[PDB]
């Protein structure tokens, strides 16, 4: 929407500064870390769920970390 | 329009071999090129002006609702239909409500009632189109003669210099050569059809300020769209709302203006101006050359015959360049004006190049003033100007040793590498077995792969290569650099490209 | 304020023991009592009155930008200093262009420039709060007498009937006995601390209407905010842009009103009613009633001695239960109205229940009407109306077979555990052993857990199940409920909960 | 903003129609599908390295269908 | 009114035990009682009125199309837009052409056309629906007394006779006693509101005839149907075809009536007649019937004195029985007429039972007739005219062996159980134990299973039986017979009840 | 359409003679006759592919039978 499916970016040509690029790098950290700040608990068994299933160590990390970006923004 | 004091400024090695030379622009960049028995010369892009444009679609970000009406029926008796379905300019909704005896009807638990209601913009945005023969491009082209302070960024003098020409290129006239005057003549071959995509987007316009924007993601805008002139609309819902139906009564009510999200969406879109026509900033434009007709004028005159000083003290281009000002006192103008780049005043033999070859006393008017640039060698040196004890010399420095250099070389072909894509082995001109391949390669290659999986945003992309590290971390040989080359680089560079 | 037709009704068996039992309301539904010797009663929310509100702090949704003014300095000059930085009316962002000889300045490369303008609000968003001693409710009360098809929802009348009554309850007015006359009064206990939290979140108002919104939530918004009066602000940049610096000139540009996207995020809020006061539509109230005083008027009527009419017909409530209406011939008023529900006429052996026991004819003017609802069970029956030749029926039927019952019955309260906590349990009214300890349960587990991960939106948590279940899937024995309890339940239901 | 971190929703109480539901339930369904709909090359490489790693199949489904989610909003 | 000649007529059997017993009939077939002292009973539906009539949807089944109209645009100038699509009235679609600079454009390959066109009904059909409350039931009820072959199919005598009479039910009036004088009274007990679902199905009515349908498939209808009363359309499309678009020039044309194949849709619906009203043909309806009051006159009479006749010879019924008429010449009426019927005239022991009790002489006038019934056994016998030597007496055959009509009934119970569900334990009068659980097993058993894969259609449900016997014909012991009960019966016999 | 979804048959009730009882006996079968009447080479390679697989015999069988009446109807 006018929220989701930004057109940033296009960013062909263009030496110059685009429209709001401040903006555009800061963007996805917080709007996430705001989230995951908030209700730590979820990590936490989250973390946990990672260990459990492959026990081939790093790559349960694998899904761990990538879990914790899926909860933010579904 | 010079090269001067622009914050990117490259310089081009003639490989001589040819009059001719192949050349790409940038709307910040200006390009400067030295060749032997040739001047120096310069061109940058101005803007691209296109002409007449055309409007695909339309949208309503924000609108206004009213007269709502609605018709309530008794359970079972269907579904209610108000009179003004009979007309677009109504959103006519069902819907229901749970009715008693209490009120009007003659059984229990449901209901039919009609909300309808007229729908009109408060204020809407428009798209429009470019027509590839509305292209235009104004470039300004430079050559290093007599300068001064003042007229040398002037564009008036400089057209009476003779020393610098602006014109249009079309795909209508796409290729002209225009004189210089006493140089010659020279001859720029270009290529139109490529600057852009005129089809690859559109113009947009919201409110004021105006932006280039992907076709592509402009079809998928969530809200109020409409016919190319025309009259009335498609889903427009979105902007309302319906309450809980109550009885009879319910209302719908109008979504605050969404033109925030519209500036807000816009990341990647690039500032233009739009009133009649668009003036772009960055071109990205394919150009040939030809030096034939460019001859060096001064020749016949001799070593200038008194005492030189400086208005202005010498001063760095940042670019890896020196210039400075030159006064003369003697009235013997027009006369060459000796000058050289040397180590150690122990030596004459000169080193680095000049700029501008064989700077040029302008008149015999006295206490004329000169601008004039050369570019020293790393370390320190000395700058001579004149011969015999009139001669005067000036001491200065540079830190820049060679290796540093050939390093912000690389990066910034790298950086140049990236986001002009094949196109940029242009750099490369008379290409050949390397150059030709490389542009070859690249083009397969990026034109597939990079650009499949592309449409990432930053970490999107950003993140992969970490991911895909970890698949080259742990694999099996000759697997590995297979896997690596995914890894690492065409990703990761980019992402650092971007820093910021 | 009746139950009548409410689109959410239920009932509640007297397990006699107490003249008091335990309930819970809600906004919407109505609640209603039968209990042996007692007569029906209906409680319902009315509505959440709260009178006096404060104001913690505030936002600028849609700003206005002027006064730009910019000030440059040359390179290696430092950073610009603009005066405007002396007012907090201004946001000032310091800038840098890169300088030539031809404008200005004796180096190249850099600079300084100071750009400030003035800031102000085109139209801004007031957040406000509610201590709790300002809570009030509105709860009428309601017994079933003698009533017609036209008083019956009708206030005015029943006050004079004293069969039902509204008052207010507080904190401070923790809880009240009332008069209905002839049947007595009864005893309302109830929690007002415990309707809300009134310190959970704060009222928002953004243009007209408004909203409860988690204070949680409310601090993180991203846009201009206030103290809570006060002036001026902080973060005010993030309506406002800084173009590209050029020479001297920049401009700064406000964003459009960001009023939609306001509206866009709220989805959980509740509309509610703002002026100088607020009116919820869902209470969640907690209390206690106690029936002592509570007796039968009217066992000292005999039969009524006349014909009967139906002057509407019978019709369905939706809920399982059967209302009509009567009038009577005859004069004999105030009479007892003979009526019963039947299997076959072959038997006069009652079988459903009255919903109101004992109709009472009201008065001895002939032709008046009586409003009066009964259970009739499953299938097919008859409502027997008078006794002896005179006595008329009809054949009234009901698909509703028990064990459909039994399961609409079990995911009611399965959907009326959910989003009811803890709290739900007091629909077990005069607990201990099971139903004392089931919210004893409840309490940490779903005051944890549930809780603790809570905040996840549909898919988010809807998602959740099927990866644990995978992990239940694949699992070993006596490991596997453990991880099944997870996976299954708690989670995917209220998924399915939400349909819609 | 006020395009992310919607409070949406709430949601306590309230037996009743919230201020936007039908929205809100299609709302991360097609913002997401609008995206995948547009790079359909993005999941065709994507669901191959899923695939590649781990091998204990479904498992490695796991990483895709989640995977395919990530891009969309980052 | 009477059992007499029609094409299905069952008897019962009197258990004794009661002065009532339950009872359902049908619209073809006629009920005829024959218990102890009690004369015997004809009750037969006469039709189901209904009256009062609601029409929820419509339909068009053929249309016309006028007013056909296109605006064409330039490629890449959008969609197209007609103005037409300001009115309901109009159907639009939009279409391109490919273009020619040729005609009328400035680019080649494709275009935009605004295809519009008006819309109406040539005729329509007209869906309606019944309100149980405005069922009726026309029941006539008869009991055999004094006939003649003239009077007894005429229901003005019998009113004179009081020996049958018509009445109407409805949940309203859900059961009724009414006097046929002499013999006192008697008493109907039903149940209207089970007579059908009234919100089973709809009325429709195509052109003339009209037709009941279940409501689940008028939905699915795929043609143009309307709001209740109303206006205009929806998918108002499907009866018109778009050509190929040709430049400007595209026509839109209508499909033929569709009228036919409604009639051909149209199969199990069942013919009604409709103007005001609705008349069904075959009712089905639950009753009780209560013979207290019901007794034999006649008790006093002595034997007639006199000569019999036959005005008409010996015949048979077809269900097994056999009727005579009498004429009778001497005057002594009333007097009681002697028969019986007898296996050889060397007994006088009576073996079959009268049909009608006690034929009884009306009058004292001379030559009237008298119509009776008997129901002989099985192979020869006589029928015996009165003792005395007047006796009289004629030989008729019958061939009906005990076991062929033993295998005939088995045969009409399948059918019975089938297209009467659960219901058809009602013949099983005054249950318990086996009747009263056996329709208590078929409840759930029926009410699932066979109707839930139900909606097969002949082969459909056909087929399957074989495909699951090949299941029975390869299984393992004890998995068989679970099998085997899916596989025969509640299919292939019901398979072969459809014959035809 | 008017031609497909038929109502018939409600079939409730109703001893009596439906609207048309004779037709619909006989549509069935013929409407598939004719078509299989018409392209026996159908029917041909069709039996063959049945014996194909499966070779439990009879349950072969069940395919072609059942496969002659797909094609008729779709």
């Amino acid at each position: 929407s006018v929220s989701v499916q930004t057109h940033g970016e296009s960013s062909l040509v263009n030496k110059t500064e685009t429209w709001l690029d401040s903006t555009k790098a800061t963007r996805y950290l917080m709007k996430t870390e705001n989230w995951i700040i908030r209700n730590p608990g979820y990590a936490f068994l989250a973390a946990v769920l990672g260990w459990m299933l492959g026990s081939n160590n790093g790559q349960r990390v694998v899904f761990t970390i990538l879990l914790l970006l899926v909860a933010p923004a579904y | 329009f010079n090269c001067l004091g622009m914050g990117n400024r490259d310089f081009i090695e003639g490989a001589s071999g040819a009059t001719w030379v192949d050349l790409v622009l940038e709307g910040d960049s200006c390009l400067t090129i030295m060749a032997n028995d040739k001047p120096t010369l310069d061109v940058r892009m101005i803007n691209i002006e296109a002409s007449q444009l055309a409007e695909v679609r339309s949208y309503c970000y924000h609108a206004s609702v009213t007269d709502i009406s609605t018709v309530a029926r008794c359970p079972m008796t269907g579904e209610a239909h108000n009179e003004k379905r009979a007309d677009s300019s109504y959103v006519c909704k069902q819907g229901f409500t749970d009715r008693g005896w209490g009120n009007g009807c003659g059984l229990f638990g449901k209901g039919s009632i009609d909300t309808c209601a007229k729908f009109s913009c408060t204020s809407k945005a428009i798209g429009r189109t470019i027509q590839p023969e509305n292209i235009k491009y104004e470039v300004g082209i430079f050559v290093h003669g007599t300068t001064t302070s003042e007229n040398h960024g002037n564009y008036s003098a400089q057209v009476g210099a003779s020393q610098a020409a602006k014109f249009t290129v079309t795909p209508n006239a796409p290729s002209i050569t225009l004189k210089l005057g006493d140089y010659g003549e020279v001859t720029l071959d270009c290529e139109p059809r490529s600057g852009l995509n005129t089809e690859a987007f559109y113009v947009m316009t919201v409110g004021s300020k105006s932006f280039l924007v992907h076709r592509e993601w402009f079809h998928d805008l969530a809200l109020p769209w409409t016919p190319p002139s025309s009259t009335a609309w498609r889903n427009r819902e979105l902007l309302m709302e319906f309450e809980e139906a109550h009885a009879t009564k319910q209302s719908v009510v109008a979504l605050g203006s969404q033109e925030g999200g519209l500036h807000q969406a816009l990341a990647g879109a690039i500032v233009v101006e739009y009133s009649s026509s668009v003036k772009l900033t960055s071109g990205h434009l394919k150009c040939r050359l030809k030096m034939d007709k460019l001859a060096l004028k001064g020749t016949t005159y001799g070593m200038c015959t008194g005492k030189f000083s400086f208005a202005k003290n010498p001063a760095d281009t940042g670019h890896g360049t020196v210039v400075i000002e030159l006064s003369y006192s003697g009235s013997d103008g027009p006369c060459k004006i000796p000058i050289v780049s040397v180590a150690s005043l122990n030596d004459m033999t000169p080193v680095g190049r000049l700029v501008t070859v064989n700077p040029f006393v302008a008149t015999s008017s006295a206490n004329s003033k000169v601008l004039v640039e050369m570019e020293p060698p790393f370390g320190d040196s000395y700058i001579v100007v004149g011969r015999g004890d009139k001669q005067i010399n000036h001491h200065w420095h540079k830190a820049g040793s060679t290796l540093g250099k050939a390093f912000l070389t690389t990066l910034k072909g790298a950086q140049r590498l990236a986001a002009l894509g094949d196109t940029a082995w242009d750099f490369g001109s008379i290409g050949g077995v390397f150059n030709s391949i490389g542009k070859a390669v690249h083009q397969v290659f990026g034109g597939a792969f990079r650009t499949l999986f592309g449409g990432m945003s930053w970490i999107t992309q950003g993140l992969m290569g970490a991911l895909l590290l970890w698949m080259g971390v742990n694999a099996r040989d000759r697997s590995i650099a297979l896997a690596f080359l995914a890894t690492g680089g065409v990703l990761l560079f980019l992402a650092t490209n971007v820093h910021a």
